[PDB]
């Protein structure tokens, strides 16, 4: 019912179709807005 | 807005330039008009909040990093558009996607 980041999963390589989002969380020594520059995402099918 | 916020005045404080308008309208009219998803549009957030403060344009400020081994992109101290054309013109040949902040192996 109820750092931390969002990533979605798509479902090829095109990252045209999103399925969902998924909420991990970040490492001590990370940074989140180099996560979202460098186009970190999750694939279904590579 | 630069007009706005300037009544005819030959220099501001950095600090009451409109950063919050000027990102709000570029995020949400200008370039964030023909972006579509939401990670896109985060993405351009991410970017304008980075790039429009310049900690109040203050020195030593970082644009980007070239190599993750010691080299960055750091902010020209030029004020005139002659000085910032020359610093642009003094970047070196070699571009890696590490400028654009993707991964070198893209």
């Amino acid at each position: 019912k109820q750092s931390v980041v969002t990533l979605p999963v798509y479902l090829n390589f095109t990252r045209a179709d999103l399925i969902f989002t998924v909420d991990f969380e970040i490492a001590t020594k990370e940074d989140p807005r180099s996560f979202y520059e460098r186009g970190v995402a999750v694939l279904c099918t590579e | 807005w630069l007009d706005d916020t300037a009544k005819g005045r030959q220099n501001i404080s950095p600090d009451k330039i409109p950063w919050s308008a000027l990102k709000t309208l570029m995020a949400q009219s200008i370039y964030g008009g023909r972006v579509d998803n939401e990670f896109d549009q985060r993405l351009l957030n991410t970017f304008l909040e980075r790039l429009f403060t310049t900690r109040s344009f203050d020195s030593e400020f970082k644009l980007a990093c070239k190599v993750d081994g010691h080299k960055d992109i750091q902010m020209p101290d030029g004020i005139r558009r002659e000085e910032f054309v020359q610093w642009v013109e003094l970047l070196p040949d070699t571009q890696t996607p590490s400028w654009l902040g993707l991964p070198n192996n893209a």
